[PDB]
């Protein structure tokens, strides 16, 4: 098994 | 339990994402979620960060330390298997964050906050950070951020990436195509893998379902749940019924016995890409999300932050890589319709990633 993930949040301003 | 809050959050997620996509192939790694949303946690305050610690399942006041000694214990060196978790902090470089955030970020999370030019440059930004991602995937995570997801008025982008590289304890037979149910309307060929071997095989009756653990060289296992339902794909009642006690009884405690057993499994692999606003609103993160609502005063106290998109992209190959026997009085584990599987990180207790394969 190969597995593999990525995650990103994005902050924005206001 | 030292990852609970993160197996509460990751079957709560899964639920909720299943109402998004009841059918089709799921898989996600629920570990570099929470690692995320912590380092978004670790900015929030208010109502913002009541409603995300709820949802994280933190309810259930030293959150920071336990990621990075579940870390430490997912990264140590192992030979048995390549396994390495890394968050990364893409910041606006012409934007003033909170001393103590940056600190506390890098002590915690080890994210080796970065600056980069999302104010003139932000493709350029987005190509940079799809590019980090990429090489600690070893190239199985191209392209993180879609086209749109960055612009002049992003500030940050909080980053984990996870990659897994393990070979069975016990390598599988490529059988050289059974039909694998799909529906009750539907069969589709797949390439099955056999094993005969001592492994650990129960039944969990409260969900109606097999339970299987196939355990790499190394203290990681994959656990497959496999309903003996429904017109669709049989894995309603699994669904909706499971929870961390029921599961945890059986992965984690020993209610599973060591027997010789047949495995029939699919060889698989699966990429899945999620934008997750929608799914973590419905659970109840809600302010985070809401421009006008959302207090990020822990990353600038200035207050002008929100958080716009969290996008997620998963992947995974599953094959074979690791006399005389004829009766075939004992167990069974035919893995030819819908079924859930998980990659657990056994010292940890954590899952490190999550599934569902129904369509090949």
């Amino acid at each position: 098994t190969e597995a593999a993930a990525g995650d990103g949040g994005v902050m924005t301003g206001r | 339990d030292l990852c609970v809050a993160n197996t509460l959050f990751a079957l709560n997620l899964f639920k909720h994402l299943a109402k998004a996509s009841p059918t089709q192939n799921l898989f996600l790694s629920p570990w570099s979620i929470s690692s995320t949303m912590a380092m978004v946690y670790m900015g929030s305050r208010g109502s913002t960060e009541d409603q995300m610690a709820s949802v994280l399942q933190f309810n259930e006041d030293k959150i920071h330390s336990s990621f990075r000694s579940l870390s430490s214990a997912i990264n140590a060196s192992t030979g048995n298997y390549l396994l390495e978790s890394v968050n990364k902090l893409f910041g606006e470089k012409s934007a003033s964050f909170r001393e103590e955030y940056i600190r506390l970020c890098q002590k915690y999370y080890s994210s080796e906050p970065q600056a980069v030019d999302f104010l003139e440059c932000a493709e350029e930004a987005r190509k940079k950070i799809n590019s980090w991602v990429k090489t600690q995937t070893k190239g199985k995570i191209p392209n993180l951020l879609p086209e749109g997801s960055v612009d002049g008025d992003t500030r940050m982008v909080l980053v984990n990436a996870v990659y897994f590289k393990g070979k069975w304890k016990t390598p599988f037979e490529k059988k050289l195509l059974f039909p694998f149910r799909v529906n009750s309307a539907q069969r589709t060929p797949v390439q099955m893998m056999y094993l005969r071997e001592k492994l650990n095989i129960g039944y969990i009756e409260d969900l109606k379902a097999q339970i299987l653990e196939l355990p790499y060289a190394g203290d990681v296992s994959m656990f497959l749940l496999l309903p003996d339902a429904d017109v669709s794909t049989g894995l309603e009642l699994l669904e909706s019924e499971i929870t961390y006690d029921k599961l945890n009884k059986w992965t984690s405690k020993d209610k599973m016995a060591e027997d010789e057993v047949e495995v029939y499994i699919p060889q698989f692999k699966l990429e899945e890409h999620y934008e997750l606003r929608s799914i973590l609103r419905s659970m109840g993160m809600e302010d985070a999300f809401n421009k006008g609502r959302a207090n990020f005063s822990g990353m600038s106290e200035r207050n002008d932050l929100f958080l716009s998109e969290v996008f997620h992209q998963a992947m995974v190959d599953v094959n074979e890589e690791g006399t005389g026997r004829t009766g075939h009085g004992g167990p069974q584990f035919v893995a030819d319709h819908p079924f859930l599987f998980l990659i657990m990180h056994k010292i940890t207790n954590c899952i490190l990633f999550f599934g569902r394969f129904s369509s090949p």
